[PDB]
This record gives structure tokens, C-alpha cells and sequence, in this order.
């Protein structure tokens, strides 16, 4: 009861699913072939991680996840890997050929061509739920597959699966690592077409990432797998609440209510600490209120703005390990009388706190320090449209001299769609101007 | 795998096209019998892309080698590698072109094109998922420039949703004396524009002078020309043949370089290239940006650049990459047009070639291009002014109208160049 | 008081209907737009090549009579 079920789409979304179910699994105790030798309860069970695992007979704990992509290579890599015995065969699902960072061919061309596939995969994990909650996906804005074949799963999910809910982890492009011109072009076209069929989406800035790995890991030039493990870690904080009972955790939909005021403003601005090297954490104990104290530090944010520019809406700290309330609220005490947090008038100003009792952990041979206590805060404020603005102009100087338009017109793509798609991102940066001004 | 289809067409097709074969069967570690020698996983990986697996673990170049006359492919049989290709893949005719693209087009190379699309099926059908083509050819001469469009052309009718891409060696009268060079190159061209979707250009020109200004080479013969191509052939195919992110397929490439379908011209470039009478990052990033660098003989600081792929082979500190990509842009913003944001996009691949430690390759589409388009148009006038040597063609059936028609769609690329050269953002 | 609350869950009900059933138009109508014009566009493709096949032949056929 309570299951969710991952979907990761495209290159991005597989390898940082590959990082965030190796995680899971060390946090569960679940071994590469899928035991666990701690759950007594064995073939099934209503523990808190069966949210996220099935059982098989045999003792196998099974990731309720679907891998999805147009071209073998990445999951090749999962067939073959440490946990190949942790999936079986059918949630992994391949293409021969890939939408070539071309949203239409993601969507229309290529795409349509396994989608059905994918949806009767979904359905079987489905079917092995007692009470499904929802969906978490995970793709990038910039490859073809995870713009493209993204919305027109998340359209189909609409359909087959109603009103459920359907939670984003989407990788915001960044120029360090990315490798094609056109990903605003598919940027824009995905939040378009997602924006109606998603409740909830946490945006992942490859450059906030990129940045924080050289400026807190002492990583001269971060790689995927750098990236992946921190971007694990903020995702293992999010669903924690999911994965893990206690009696001070909150649900994340509980979260989510606080997080979402009106259906299209459903982007959170997520901050996670402490992130910091072995070398550095082995003289500090990090507290409640240093790693707190971070979490207001904009160079900690998984989305580069200024919230310092905008408004929130709603603060929500969700932390993991050796935590009290008594030291969470006089950590947001000190915050509040030194700090820059401004609400908009029409919400409460207080923060939504939920603490998770198992301590964080980290992969062998990772780059960041196991520590004591982490937090992850997730707000709602104003200044994350700023990510939309960037990626906006961006698409307005290309597409005002049609650039590469003919890749996407090529594919039985209109012009109409690519208007259509920018007008809904001017009305989005909009509602996110009208929601911050105060009331009359 | 995504496999390749590499087909030569001509003397010059051919004389480069194996040149390839032998350089990419050494990285590879491929033997001249077609067995794997090497000591790299990395070498296997994606060895489908231009290599065929036959019986006893042999290798065999996805390579049809077309000409009108024997002589070439004879000696291509009997060269190095000769024995690696596919006996059954060799298609030749008898009567020759004569350097008359009118004869390669319509004639007797449409006498033999059939033939070779029948093994160009072949090819393809044991493709698990071709993604498209690549062509040898120069333009100056009579098969590899007039029946080597043919084939494009035909080809393209059957696999229509495919890659089209060539490398196509410009003329010039530094390598070449005849004097009908400039109608078969303005003739080949008006195909190309209308038919690839990627083009390298190999000016012939731009090998002549660094051949001899930089390589201090008195008397550049066809040998040290084609040195410079496989270099450069190996050089942009890298991302095609080994694991990588950037550009890793031919239509991926195409999405990244060509901002508008016309506008599919490239300018490679390698480094370092030096005289033999006599390295770091940031001479590497330089020297890979120069003039002198270009195998198009265009000056990128007369034009901007539209887009450009940059791979740096060998070990070195891709910080260092990073930092010195990003300074040649910044320092020369002014060549880039800033209606294409992020239009440079840099791979780095591990192994070297085989003598250098480290090497450079740059692929620009550049609105300078068209310096070389205007050489050929002003070629091609000087004889067209005067309806000269034209019985050539018109014996073959062609009429006047057809050069017309080529000449205006050479000087509507080079406008095409020119306006978004001038074009600005704000 | 009864009344009111079999309307509001009707409603709820017909809201998430027509959601499903509105998305599953507008998909219906974007794939098969989309194919129609993907059609095309390789139908134009393949009528310029063959009006380059009919031109081949009438310079085979010219050169033909002018023998
Ligand atoms: C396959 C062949 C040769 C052949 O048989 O083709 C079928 C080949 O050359 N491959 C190389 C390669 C490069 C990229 C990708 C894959 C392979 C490489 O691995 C190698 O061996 O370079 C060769 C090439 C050289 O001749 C030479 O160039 C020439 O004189 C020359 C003459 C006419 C045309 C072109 C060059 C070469 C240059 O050229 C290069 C390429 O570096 C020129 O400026 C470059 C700087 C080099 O320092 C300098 C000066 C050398 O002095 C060096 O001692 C040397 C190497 C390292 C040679 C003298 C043997
Ligand atoms: N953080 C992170 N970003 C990634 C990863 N892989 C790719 N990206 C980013 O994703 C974008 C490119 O999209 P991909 O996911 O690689 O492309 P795709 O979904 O496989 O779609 P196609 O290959 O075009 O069919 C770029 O912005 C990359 O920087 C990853 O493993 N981690
Ligand atoms: N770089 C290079 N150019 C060549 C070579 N052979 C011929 N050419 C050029 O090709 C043009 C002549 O075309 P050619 O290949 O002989 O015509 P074809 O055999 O009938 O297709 C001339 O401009 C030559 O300079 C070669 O091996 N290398
Ligand atoms: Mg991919
Ligand atoms: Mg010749």
C-alpha cells in the first residue's frame, strides 16, 4: 500500500537512477542480488520501504522502477552492472535508435514507436500494488528522449492513470556539460507540454550541481558520475519521508501540500548540506544549525536564483539523522532574525519541519563524507522563475532566425508548436510576478 | 550497432577512401587480413559503426568502392590494405569519364549506377539499424564528382530518412590543370547543396599551401595531400568510432553543425601541423582556431561562425580544455554569432593517433566558407562568360539552361552565407 | 445536505473524466497531425528526386537525337 513507482527516461534519467537505487539499497541493507537479510517478512510485507521495493518469493527486493531508453547503450550498462540481478529484464526497455537531442523525434518520430511497450511495463508494476500513489520521473530538459518521449509519457499517464499524482526530478541544462545547441528548444517544448500532466517538479541545475561539486568536493572537473551521486543524495532526502516510519517524519505529500498554492506554480526550490570532502568533515561535527545555516546559502542550491530577489511562498526543512526539534527550532530562530526571508503576504511565514531518524550514507568510494545529520530544504519562492528566463532567452534568440528549427519541422513538428510552447513559459513567468505582489 | 555505409567514387574517392581504411584499421587494431590485433576493449566498442563481422573473427571495412575505370581500384586491390575489402564490393566500368561530369552524371555513369546500388542494398540490409552514409569523391573530376552525385541522389530515394554525408575534395589550379574543373565542381556542388546533410570540404587549395608554406614541402604531390585527409578524416570521424557523449552519430552531429539545411558545408582543421625539419593545451586550442590550420582555404576571422565541434585527442587535463575553450571564445566573441548560443562543443578522446600524443580537430561551419564558393564562382564565369569547352557537356545531352541554373544556386549560397553573416540579435 | 454532497463527488467525477478524456483527443489529434505532415515532407522530398530522374532521362533522350 502506498507504492510509488520510478521512471526513469533517457541517458540522464537511467544513470541517475543507477546512482539513487544503489543508494536506496544501502540504506535498506539490500544487498546487489536483491536480499535483504534483515526483512524477516518474506515475498511481501507493508514495511515503509516497500514503498519503493517489491518482493519476489525467493527474498528478492525488487525496485518498482521502469528504465526507458531510445538507444541501448546506458542501460546495456544496467544489464551488465553491479545490480543487474536487482531488476529483471522487462523493466529495462531499449530502442535502437535514439531521438538524436531532437524532442520530436522523441515525442512523435521515434517515440511512438515503444510507448505502448512502456505503458504495458508500467502496468504490470502497477498491477502488484495494493494502493498505487503515484509516479516519480526522472529525465533531462535537454536530451531528445528525455524532453520528448518524457511528455508524451507523462500525457499518457494522464490518460491511463487519471488524477494520480506524477512527481518530476528534471536535470535543467547547464553549458559545462551539455552536448547539444538545441536543448533550450527541447527545454521549453517538454515544460510546455509536461506543465498540465505533472503535480510537482524539482528542477535540477547540472550548473548549481557542477558548482558545488569544484567548490565543496575539490572536483577540478566533476564528471556524471560526480554529479549523480550528489543529485542521489538530494533525491534519497526528498523521498525519505516515503521510504523510512517514524514519529517525527512528515509525509512528502504533506510537504507537497504547503509546496504547491496553485497547480501551475508546482516547481520547489530544493538546498541540500552539508556537502562536504572526508578530508574536511574529519575535524568538523557539523550541527543542526551550521547545516541549517547552509541551507540559506544560494551557492547551496540545486537551482541557480536569488530568492534574495523574490518572494516565498512556502519553506519546508526535511531532516535526516541525528536530530531534535529542540535544536531545529533554535536553529530557525537564529535564522530568522539574520536572515533575508520575505513571504508574500497572502501565506504564513512558519517553516514545515520533518526529521528522519536513520542517518544518511554514502556509496563506497564516493567523494562526500558520510556525516551525522543532513537537511534538504525545499521552498517555494518566486526567484526560480529566473531558471525559466534564462532558458527563454536562449530560446528567443534562436528561434527569431528559425535556427535548427528544420531538425524539429523535419519530423512532422509546426512552427505553431514552438510559439505555442514559448507564450505558455511567458504566461508562467508571469503568474510567477502576479503570485509575489501583495494583496489589496 | 548504428552502422556506417562508406562508399568511394573516382580516382580521388578512392585514393583517399583507402587511405582511411588503412589509418582507422590501425587505431582499430585491425590487420590488413581483417583480424584483431589490438590491446584495447576500447578499439571493439564500437568497431559495427564502419566494420562487418565475417566467419573466423574477421573484420571487413562496410566500404563499396565505385570508379569508371580499372586503373584506381586496381591498385587500391594490390595497395596496402587491398585485401581487407570485400572482393564482391568492387564496381568498375570500362569506358571512363573523362573528367566530364556529364558523362559520371548522365551517361555512363548512370550505365553503372545500378550496379551499385545493388550492393549498396546488400549492405544496408544487414545493417541492425543503419544510420546513414559516407562518400569520398572530389569534385573536379568526371565519376567520383558526376556519378558520385547520381548515387547520392539514388541512394537518398531509397533511404530517405537517413544521413547523407561526404567528404568532397574542391579543385584547384595549384593540384590540377584541367581547365574544366570549374563547371564539373559548380555542377557537383549545386547537388550537394540540395542533397548531403553534412559536407567536409577538402579544398585542395588549402592542402597545397600548407603543404608547402607550412610543411615546407618544394613539390606537394597527391601522397602528401591525402597524408593531411586521413589525418583529418580520422580526426572527425573519432566521436563516430569510439565511446563518447558529444556528436556520437551522424544525425546528432548534423543537429549540433547545421543551423539551416543549405548551410551544411564544413570547415575541418587539425593541429598541430609543422615542417619536419624541426607541445600544450593552450598552443593546441590556438593553432586548431588559425587560418593556417584550415583544409578550406577560408580565413574564419573574414566570416563567423554558425557552430563548431572541437576534439582534442590524447591524455591531457580537460580542465585545461575547458578553461582554454572557453578563453579562444570569449577573447574572440566578436567571430561568433550570438543568435546561437553555446555554439561551440568540445570532446575529448583518450587515444591518441599513432605518432602524435596529443592532436586537435575542428570542425566550423563558418559564414567563410563562402570565400571558396566565390573562387569556384569566379572560375566558373571566367569560362561560362565565353561559352567555353562547353561541347563536352552539351554533346552528353545537357543544356545551357543547367549551368545557368547551377551558377545562380552557388551565388544564392554565398548570399544565403552573407545574411546571416550580417545578422544580428539585438 | 445529501443532495449537495452526491453532486460534488459527481462532480469530482465528471471533472477527472473529461480530463482524461480531453488529453487523450488532443494527443489523438497531435499524432496523426504530426504524421501527416512528417508524410509530406518526404513525399515532397521524393518528387524532387524523381523530377531529377525524369530530367536524367530527357538529356539521354536529347543526346540520343542529336546523334
Ligand atoms: C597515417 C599516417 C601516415 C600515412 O602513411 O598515411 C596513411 C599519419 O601520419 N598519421 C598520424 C595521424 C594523425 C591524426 C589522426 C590519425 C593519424 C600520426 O599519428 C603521425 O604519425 O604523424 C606523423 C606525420 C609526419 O609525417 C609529419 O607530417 C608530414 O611530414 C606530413 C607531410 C604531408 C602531409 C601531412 C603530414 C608530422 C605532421 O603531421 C602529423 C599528422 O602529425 C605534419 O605536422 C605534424 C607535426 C609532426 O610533429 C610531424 C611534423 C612529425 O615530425 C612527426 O615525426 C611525424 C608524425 C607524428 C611524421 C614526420 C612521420
Ligand atoms: N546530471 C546529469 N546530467 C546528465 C546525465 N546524462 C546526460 N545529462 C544531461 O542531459 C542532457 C542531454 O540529455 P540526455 O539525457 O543525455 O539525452 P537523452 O534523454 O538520452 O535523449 P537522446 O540521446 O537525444 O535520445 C544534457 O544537458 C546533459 O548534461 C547524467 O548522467 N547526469
Ligand atoms: N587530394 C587529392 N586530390 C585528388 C587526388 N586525385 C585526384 N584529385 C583531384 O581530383 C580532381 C580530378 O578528379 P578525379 O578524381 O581524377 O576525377 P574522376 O576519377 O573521374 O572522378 C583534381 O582536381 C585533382 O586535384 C588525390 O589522391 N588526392
Ligand atoms: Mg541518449
Ligand atoms: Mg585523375
Amino acid at each position: 500500500m502506498r507504492e510509488c513507482i520510478s521512471i526513469h527516461v533517457g541517458q540522464a534519467g537511467v544513470q541517475i537512477g543507477n546512482a539513487c537505487w544503489e543508494l536506496y539499497c544501502l540504506e535498506h541493507g539490500i544487498q546487489p542480488d536483491g536480499q535483504m537479510p534483515s526483512d524477516k517478512t518474506i515475498g511481501g510485507g507493508d514495511d515503509s520501504f516497500n514503498t519503493f521495493f517489491s518482493e519476489t518469493g525467493a527474498g528478492k527486493h525488487v525496485p518498482r522502477a521502469v528504465f526507458v531508453d531510445l538507444e541501448p547503450t546506458v542501460i546495456d550498462e544496467v544489464r551488465t552492472g553491479t545490480y543487474r540481478q536487482l531488476f529483471h529484464p522487462e523493466q529495462l526497455i531499449t530502442g535502437k535508435e535514439d531521438a538524436a537531442n531532437n524532442y520530436a523525434r522523441g515525442h512523435y518520430t521515434i517515440g511512438k514507436e515503444i510507448i505502448d511497450l512502456v505503458l504495458d511495463r508500467i502496468r504490470k508494476l502497477a498491477d502488484q500494488c495494493t494502493g498505487l500513489q503515484g509516479f516519480l520521473v526522472f529525465h533531462s530538459f535537454g536530451g531528445g528522449t528525455g524532453s520528448g518521449f518524457t511528455s508524451l509519457l507523462m500525457e499518457r499517464l494522464s490518460v491511463d492513470y487519471g488524477k494520480k499524482s506524477k512527481l518530476e526530478f528534471s536535470i535543467y541544462p547547464a553549458p559545462q556539460v551539455s552536448t547539444a545547441v538545441v536543448e533550450p528548444y527541447n527545454s521549453i517544448l517538454t515544460t510546455h507540454t509536461t506543465l498540465e500532466h505533472s503535480d510537482c517538479a524539482f528542477m535540477v541545475d547540472n550548473e548549481a550541481i557542477y558548482d558545488i561539486c569544484r567548490r565543496n568536493l575539490d572536483i577540478e572537473r566533476p564528471t556524471y558520475t560526480n554529479l549523480n551521486r550528489l543529485i542521489s543524495q538530494i533525491v534519497s532526502s526528498i523521498t525519505a519521508s516515503l521510504r523510512f516510519d517514524g514519529a517525527l517524519n512528515v509525509d512528502l505529500t504533506e510537504f507537497q501540500t504547503n509546496l504547491v498554492p496553485y497547480p501551475r506554480i508546482h516547481f520547489p526550490l530544493a538546498t541540500y548540506a552539508p556537502v562536504i570532502s572526508a578530508e574536511k568533515a574529519y575535524h568538523e561535527q557539523l550541527s543542526v544549525a551550521e547545516i541549517t545555516n547552509a541551507c540559506f546559502e544560494p551557492a547551496n542550491q540545486m537551482v541557480k536564483c536569488d530568492p534574495r530577489h523574490g518572494k516565498y511562498m512556502a519553506c519546508c526543512l526535511l531532516y535526516r539523522g541525528d536530530v531534535v526539534p529542540k535544536d531545529v527550532n533554535a536553529a530557525i530562530a537564529t535564522i530568522k532574525t539574520k536572515r533575508s526571508i520575505q513571504f508574500v503576504d497572502w501565506c504564513p511565514t512558519g517553516f514545515k519541519v520533518g526529521i528522519n531518524y536513520q542517518p544518511p550514507t554514502v556509496v563506497p568510494g564516493g567523494d562526500l563524507a558520510k556525516v551525522q545529520r543532513a537537511v534538504c530544504m525545499l521552498s517555494n519562492t518566486t526567484a526560480i522563475a529566473e531558471a525559466w528566463a534564462r532558458l527563454d532567452h536562449k530560446f528567443d534568440l534562436m528561434y527569431a532566425k528559425r535556427a535548427f528549427v528544420h531538425w524539429y519541422v523535419g519530423e512532422g513538428m509546426e512552427e505553431g508548436e514552438f510559439s505555442e510552447a514559448r507564450e505558455d513559459m511567458a504566461a508562467l513567468e508571469k503568474d510567477y510576478e502576479e503570485v509575489g505582489v501583495d494583496s489589496v | 550497432m548504428r552502422e556506417i555505409v562508406h562508399i568511394q567514387a573516382g580516382q580521388c574517392g578512392n585514393q583517399i577512401g583507402a587511405k582511411f581504411w588503412e589509418v582507422i584499421s590501425d587505431e582499430h587494431g585491425i590487420d590488413p587480413t581483417g583480424s584483431y590485433h589490438g590491446d584495447s576493449d576500447l578499439q571493439l566498442e564500437r568497431i559495427n559503426v564502419y566494420y562487418n563481422e565475417a566467419t573466423g573473427n574477421k573484420y571487413v571495412p562496410r566500404a563499396i568502392l565505385v570508379d569508371l575505370e580499372p586503373g584506381t581500384m586496381d591498385s587500391v586491390r594490390s595497395g596496402p590494405f587491398g585485401q581487407i575489402f570485400r572482393p564482391d564490393n568492387f564496381v568498375f566500368g570500362q569506358s571512363g569519364a573523362g573528367n566530364n561530369w556529364a558523362k559520371g552524371h548522365y551517361t555512363e555513369g548512370a550505365e553503372l549506377v545500378d550496379s551499385v546500388l545493388d550492393v549498396v542494398r546488400k549492405e544496408s540490409e544487414s545493417c541492425d539499424c543503419l544510420q546513414g552514409f559516407q562518400l569520398t569523391h572530389s569534385l573536379g573530376g568526371g565519376t567520383g564528382s558526376g556519378m558520385g552525385t547520381l548515387l547520392i541522389s539514388k541512394i537518398r530515394e531509397e533511404y530517405p530518412d537517413r544521413i547523407m554525408n561526404t567528404f568532397s575534395v574542391m579543385p584547384s589550379p595549384k593540384v590540377s590543370d584541367t581547365v574544366v574543373e570549374p563547371y564539373n565542381a559548380t555542377l557537383s556542388v549545386h547537388q550537394l547543396v540540395e542533397n548531403t546533410d553534412e559536407t567536409y570540404c577538402i579544398d585542395n587549395e588549402a592542402l597545397y599551401d600548407i603543404c608547402f608554406r607550412t610543411l615546407k614541402l618544394t613539390t606537394p604531390t597527391y601522397g602528401d595531400l591525402n597524408h593531411l585527409v586521413s589525418a583529418t578524416m580520422s580526426g572527425v570521424t573519432t566521436c563516430l568510432r569510439f565511446p563518447g557523449q558529444l556528436n556520437a552519430d551522424l544525425r546528432k552531429l548534423a543537429v549540433n553543425m547545421v543551423p539551416f539545411p543549405r548551410l551544411h558545408f564544413f570547415m575541418p582543421g587539425f593541429a598541430p601541423l609543422t615542417s619536419r625539419g624541426s607541445l600544450t593545451v593552450p598552443e593546441l586550442t590556438q593553432q586548431m582556431f588559425d587560418s593556417k590550420n584550415m583544409m578550406a582555404a577560408c580565413d574564419p576571422r573574414h566570416g563567423r561562425y554558425l557552430t563548431v565541434a572541437a576534439i582534442f585527442r590524447g591524455r591531457m587535463s580537460m580542465k585545461e580544455v575547458d578553461e582554454q575553450m572557453l578563453n579562444v571564445q570569449n577573447k574572440n566573441s566578436s567571430y561568433f554569432v550570438e543568435w546561437i548560443p553555446n555554439n561551440v562543443k568540445t570532446a575529448v578522446c583518450d587515444i591518441p593517433p599513432r605518432g602524435l600524443k596529443m592532436s586537435a580537430t575542428f570542425i566550423g561551419n563558418s559564414t567563410a566558407i563562402q570565400e571558396l564558393f566565390k573562387r569556384i564562382s569566379e572560375q566558373f564565369t571566367a569560362m561560362f562568360r565565353r561559352k567555353a569547352f562547353l561541347h563536352w557537356y552539351t554533346g552528353e545531352g545537357m543544356d545551357e539552361m543547367e549551368f545557368t541554373e547551377a551558377e545562380s544556386n552557388m551565388n544564392d549560397l554565398v548570399s544565403e552565407y552573407q545574411q546571416y553573416q550580417d545578422a544580428t540579435a539585438d | 445536505k445529501r443532495e449537495h454532497e452526491r453532486e460534488v463527488i459527481q462532480k469530482a467525477i465528471e471533472e477527472n473524466n473529461n480530463f482524461i478524456k480531453m488529453a487523450k483527443e488532443k494527443l489523438a489529434q497531435k499524432m496523426e497531425s504530426n504524421k501527416e505532415n512528417r508524410e509530406a515532407h518526404l513525399a515532397a522530398m521524393l518528387e524532387r528526386l524523381q523530377e531529377k530522374d525524369k530530367h536524367a532521362e530527357e538529356v539521354r533522350k536529347n543526346k540520343e537525337l542529336k546523334e
